[PDB]
């Protein structure tokens, strides 16, 4: 029922649709989703912080309209 | 004078590679290397007229094994990418041991980057055999394949052709450039 975004360290904006009471774990899943990267491998940075996946965007009081920032975890093997 | 394609006809743009930075990367993980510990580090960049340019090596926080390694940080790893405007072009790693090739682990990692920006490339280099590679996943159809995999195992192989190594020449072109190396560790 609202919009956010998710900017990349690429240039690229994700837009994503969601509600207040998505949990952070939610809102992985909605790029996993959207965009093909498995929640696992996604941070999500806000203001200064980094997101927890038991909290929800209204934990936080993230507002319509606002952007977070994706950062990938690394793996190599 | 170059255009380069993906597999699906999308046009890639120019990434300018120090000639440089792979022997500079092996130089900074030398110790881990003879450990028999992987490294990892990201290729950061900015896009100029068009093309990216890869400007610094950086070499996060991170955990390894002889057979993996990984960031344990991202969050002071944005921080610093965000503050110097540095864009992640992609990675590079060592095989301590193995020979040049991109593991099961490397391709559901760099299927993530490329999704992201299509010219990303990973980095592969294998000290032991005196070898390295620069790939890249087939687009689409590998990042489909990727994208879609639930095969369990942190192991696990892949059916049919899944990435290729860089065209030469192709989007990446190895060139005379300056290079900082950032140690976040
Ligand atoms: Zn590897
Ligand atoms: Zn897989």
């Amino acid at each position: 029922s609202m919009q956010i975004f998710v900017k990349t360290l690429t240039g690229k904006t994700i837009t994503l649709e969601v509600e207040p009471s998505d949990t952070i774990e939610n809102v992985k899943a909605k790029i996993q989703d959207k965009e093909g990267i498995p929640p696992d491998q996604q941070r999500l940075i806000f203001a200064g912080k980094q997101l927890e996946d038991g909290r929800t965007l209204s934990d936080y009081n993230i507002q319509k309209e606002s952007t977070l920032h994706l950062v990938l975890r690394l793996r190599g093997g | 004078k170059i255009h380069a394609y993906t597999e699906g006809g999308k046009p890639l743009r120019t990434i300018y590679l120090p000639k440089l930075l792979k022997k500079v990367f092996l130089d900074v993980v030398k110790p881990n290397t003879k450990k028999n510990l992987e490294t990892c580090g990201i290729l950061c960049g900015k896009l100029r007229q068009n093309a990216f340019f890869i400007t610094h090596l950086v070499i996060p926080l991170q955990e390894a094994t002889s057979d993996t390694c990984g960031t344990t940080d991202e969050a002071s790893l944005f921080e610093f990418q965000d503050k110097h405007n540095l864009l992640t072009l992609g990675w590079i790693h060592t095989h301590p041991t193995q020979t040049c090739f991109m593991s099961s682990v490397d391709l559901h990692t760099h299927c993530s980057y490329q999704l992201m920006l299509p010219e990303a490339i990973a980095i592969v280099m294998a000290p032991s055999k005196n070898t390295s590679g620069i790939f890249r996943l087939l687009d689409p159809e590998g990042l489909q394949t990727i994208v879609k995999c639930r095969k369990p195992g942190l192991f696990h192989p892949h059916e049919g052709k899944v990435y290729t190594m860089v065209a030469q020449p192709g989007h990446v072109r190895e060139i005379n450039s300056k290079l900082q190396v950032v140690d976040l560790r």
